[PDB]
């Protein structure tokens, strides 16, 4: 009974240490090579991050200057 | 049919009267589950908030060389998962500095 | 026959409520119980937290 809700929380516990450890090493070896070339690295994320977003979202692409649309949620 | 009533009657309320005892019975079961479930859940939630107490220090330490930068990473990854799903509609302008490159060079 | 079945009817409810108020009442002690550890839970993730912030 006790013993059983004491191990039960301590997993979660022991989840979010080693789930941040690993996001801390991905973001450690990565700051090193951003210093090195920001402008490169900050286009090519940033594109690739876009392509990514973009290729599944809808898209107008009609021009600005006009202020009136149609939701149409459901 | 008099004695068959208040026979009757009588036989009703004994049934009855075992009745309401059970209720009361199973009630008291309701309360002290309830209360174990929730004393469970207390132990949790301080066991739960080490961990993310502690977690705390290692994105604050970490990240704390250049925030802006962990702010480019992190702010990119949210979006993908933001709009991972196609029941969005953005409504974007040809003058949009992401197509700057769709103008004649 | 409609008087002794009214009887029975009156009869048989009133056991009935005593039973349902008694779940009334239990009722109301869990939640007042698991409201107050709740907050205890609660209130110890946040201290636990605001050092660290």
């Amino acid at each position: 009974q006790a013993q059983r809700i004491l191990e039960e929380a301590r997993a979660y516990k022991a989840q979010t240490i080693l789930e941040a450890q690993g996001e801390v090493a991905r973001f450690a070896k990565l700051l090193p090579e951003y210093k090195a070339a920001p402008e490169i690295t900050r286009e090519r994320l940033y594109i690739e991050t876009m392509e990514k977003v973009l290729g599944n979202t809808r898209k107008v692409l009609v021009n600005d200057k006009g202020g009136n649309l149609m939701v149409l949620p459901l | 049919n008099r004695m068959r009533a208040e026979r009757e009657a009588v036989a009703r309320r004994h049934r009855s009267q075992g009745q309401e005892e059970a209720e009361k019975l199973r009630a008291t079961a309701d309360y002290e589950v309830t209360r174990t479930l929730a004393e469970a859940e207390r132990q949790g939630r301080i066991m739960r908030g080490e961990g993310d107490a502690e977690a705390a220090k290692l994105f604050a330490d970490a990240f704390s060389k250049d925030p802006d930068f962990y702010a480019f990473i992190r702010s990119l990854r949210a979006y993908e998962n933001s709009f991972s799903g196609n029941q969005d509609v953005m409504v974007m302008s040809p003058d949009s500095d992401f197509f700057r490159y769709m103008k004649t060079p | 026959q409609y008087i002794r079945e009214a009887e029975a009817y009156t009869n048989e409810v009133q056991p009935r409520a005593n039973g349902q108020a008694q779940r009334i009442l239990e009722e109301a002690r869990a939640y007042k119980a698991q409201t107050i550890l709740e907050a205890q839970g609660e209130v110890a993730r946040f201290a636990k937290l605001l050092p660290e912030y």
